[PDB]
RNA sequence: UGAUAAGAUAAUAAAUAUGUGGUGUAAACGUGAGUAAUUUUAUUAGGAAUUAAUGAACUAUAGAAUAAGCUAAAUACUUAAUAUAUAAAAAGGAUAUAUAAUAUAUUUAUCUAUAGUCAAGCCAAUAAUGGUU
RNA sequence: ACAUAUUAUUAUCUUAUUAUUUAUAUAAUAUUUUUUAAUAAAUUUAUUAAUUUAUAUUUAUUUAUAUCAGAAAU
């Protein structure tokens, strides 16, 4: 679409890669801090500039949320809980309940 | 041993069993059930060994943390440390959040001055406090005979000690002091002429709503000498004298009242055989000073 | 036993109707 | 989607050609399972505009099959659609724009054709 | 705020799902061991006992959402109050605004009732491999 | 013959667990109930620990019945 303005929170690129998080600032090399680069390349640029898959997708979401006046803040992928995932967390459990407070 | 290692140990105890879960109570406490807390080998906190029989707790004596507010050692924070540890119990405990009275908080806040010489860290563990203490149903605490009477007397020493002088601080915290009382009874008078005293001591005219004035009521002790009555009746009307040869000392103004220099000699006299509290508390003072 | 009580009570209740079927026929 | 009773697409055809079957489904059954009702079919893929059409003016075409009268039974009784049923059938006219969500909201987009119903 | 800084309070911005809680796993997926039918299958314009104060979870409508206790605290749990012979309930959170914690407003939840939708239990008739050595 | 494996059955033996049903407790908890100390507050009342009292809810043991399973016989 159309390429939105700079702001004040995310001055250029590289604090757009920063707020969204995800290891997205090892990318501050492929789009080179050119903000109309970052609001033009689609996914098939993407692709053959070397950004893998789960990457390039979550950028080009934030994107649009960035053209939407939407919050770009880091949201972080789902986590096994510390005990485990529920079908080997009774095992777990046991296991660190013997090892721990015995 | 010491009064105040005994006095601590029956405060911790009343603590630690109306923090006992009630379930667990009548088999913690509760000698004839001590076979049914073995058998169900239940585990104490902290992974420590199974809970053992605790001898039964009966209502704590009112005397007893007046004991050990007055053995702390002269620069410790044992006093501050406990009643952190003391109000943080939850408000639904009726126990603790009663067994503190109007005369624990003034005899906290004159030890700590005088003695203790944390005065501004007690001051701000019960203006902090103050909101669990009105959800607790225990307001009458925060009173102006025990509270803000004893708050600006403990100033009318500080800001000569420390020679603060200063308009508006001074007003500030008069004012803050007196939105922190919560039973605005006044009886004894005495608060008036503090508050003015303050006024003339840090040249401002204090003016503060609702300390409608009133004519001094100092209680006369008789002359009767009795013993544990008037040991009590003593240490019950300890506080004003605290106050009245404050007053005096402070300002010659004070002078004027004849009812002030009237409970001086009552209160002095009725036990001028055993040592003098003001002088007492003064001592302590510039024995922290001097620190 | 209780199993050996209701095991006669039944053998008992069938033989009277073998019986009754010998009287009938 | 919630509740028990949702209306949702059901995929048929083969491998890289997916067709769908608009149906009356319990929540808890396979997606492919026979459902309550079968309400219409949806083929995504648009019809081919021919290079001559499309300087014409001939814009590609995706054709639903769907029984209008059924449809708003269900709806009637709390059947739920799912998001992607919703946007048909708010295309459709049968649903309104108190469906839409604030992230499809073309509160500002320009129409180049207004629904038209007509009977062929 | 605390006369010296330990803490408290509020606002804002973050963190925590190794604490207490909620919802979810009767489905789907896989398999064909058992099962020859008081149970399983299929069928019928079948039936009654003439099927619950059951909603499971959405729709429409109406009303309600009270007091204590227990836990560190709660939309946890427990005991009560009031609600279709009558019986049988509940829960707040977020955000604004005005007040001196309370009230409204918005938003999202909680409980009850009536109908709908989905969905259940039971029975009959008919048929369902081989051997009477 | 028979040595094996599998299954089923029982007027038999043993039996986890559970359901139901007995008897018992100076059993626990709550409330009620009879008193009794200690403590506290106030200047009788409250709390805690006991005792008496019934009530409900549990717990332990116990009676009987059924029961996974195993043994024996067929
Ligand atoms: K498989
Ligand atoms: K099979
Ligand atoms: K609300
Ligand atoms: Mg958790
Ligand atoms: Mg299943
Ligand atoms: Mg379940
Ligand atoms: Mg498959
Ligand atoms: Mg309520
Ligand atoms: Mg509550
Ligand atoms: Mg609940
Ligand atoms: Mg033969
Ligand atoms: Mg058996």
């Amino acid at each position: 679409s159309t390429i939105p303005k700079p702001s004040d929170q995310v001055p250029d690129v590289d604090a757009f890669l920063n707020k969204i998080g995800r290891n997205c600032n090892e990318l501050k090399d492929t789009f080179e801090n050119n903000w109309n680069n970052l609001f033009q390349w689609d996914s098939k640029i993407l692709k053959e500039k070397g950004v893998n898959i789960q990457q390039r997708k979550y950028i080009l979401k934030q994107v649009h949320n960035y053209r939407n006046n939407r919050p770009i803040h880091e949201i972080k992928l789902g986590k096994k809980s510390f005990f485990g995932g529920e079908r080997k967390r009774k095992a777990f459990t046991a296991k660190w309940k013997a090892e721990n407070k015995q | 041993a010491s009064t105040g290692e005994i006095a601590k140990a029956k405060l911790d105890e009343f603590l630690i069993y109306h923090k006992t879960d009630a379930k667990l109570k009548p088999f913690i406490y509760r000698p004839k059930n001590a076979q049914i807390l073995l058998t169900k080998d239940i585990r104490d906190p902290k992974t420590r060994e199974p809970l053992q029989p605790r001898p039964p707790v009966k209502p704590l004596s009112k005397q007893t943390l007046n004991d050990f507010i007055y053995s702390v050692e002269p620069n410790s924070t044992e006093l501050l440390d406990w009643f952190k540890e003391w109000t943080g119990t939850s408000i639904r405990k009726r126990a603790i959040w009663t067994y503190i009275s109007p005369i624990h908080v003034q005899k906290m806040l004159t030890a700590s001055f005088f003695k203790i010489g944390k005065y501004a860290h007690m001051v701000g563990l019960l203006y902090g406090i103050e909101h669990k203490f009105l959800k607790a149903q225990n307001p009458s605490v925060f009173d102006i005979e025990h509270f803000f009477n004893t708050n600006i007397m403990c100033a009318l020493h500080r800001n000569r000690l420390k020679d603060y002088k200063d308009a508006e601080i001074a007003q500030r915290k008069l004012q803050v002091a007196w939105k922190k009382v919560l039973n605005r009874k006044n009886n004894t008078g005495l608060a008036n002429i503090l508050v003015a005293t303050l006024g003339r001591q840090i040249g401002f005219t204090p003016e503060l709503t609702g300390l409608q004035p009133v004519d001094i009521s100092l209680p006369d002790i008789p002359n009767s000498s009795s013993g544990a009555e008037l040991k009590d009746l003593l240490s019950k009307y300890e506080g004003i004298y605290l106050i009245a040869r404050t007053l005096l000392d402070i300002d010659q103004h004070n002078a004027q009242y004849l009812e002030l220099q009237e409970f001086i000699r009552q209160y002095q006299n009725a036990l001028s055989e055993s040592s003098d509290p003001y002088d007492t508390h003064l001592k302590a003072l510039g024995l922290l000073e001097t620190p | 036993s209780a199993k050996a009580v209701k095991f006669l009570k039944a053998q008992r209740r069938k033989q009277k109707n073998e019986a009754k079927q010998a009287t009938l026929k | 989607t919630c509740g028990l009773v949702r209306i949702r697409l059901a995929r048929f055809g083969r491998k890289n050609s997916p067709v769908y079957n608009i149906v009356v489904a319990n929540s808890r059954k396979a997606r492919d399972a026979k459902p309550i009702e079968v309400l219409g079919t949806y083929v995504p893929v648009p019809s081919p505009v021919t290079k001559r059409e499309l300087k014409r003016g001939v814009v590609p075409i995706k054709d639903v099959k769907l029984d209008f009268d059924r449809t708003k039974y269900w709806i009637g009784v709390g059947a739920q659609p799912s998001e992607t049923v919703t946007k048909l059938l708010r295309k459709a006219g049968i649903l309104n724009d108190a469906w839409a969500t604030s992230k499809n909201s073309n509160v500002n987009r320009k129409v180049v054709f207004e629904r038209m119903e007509t009977l062929e």
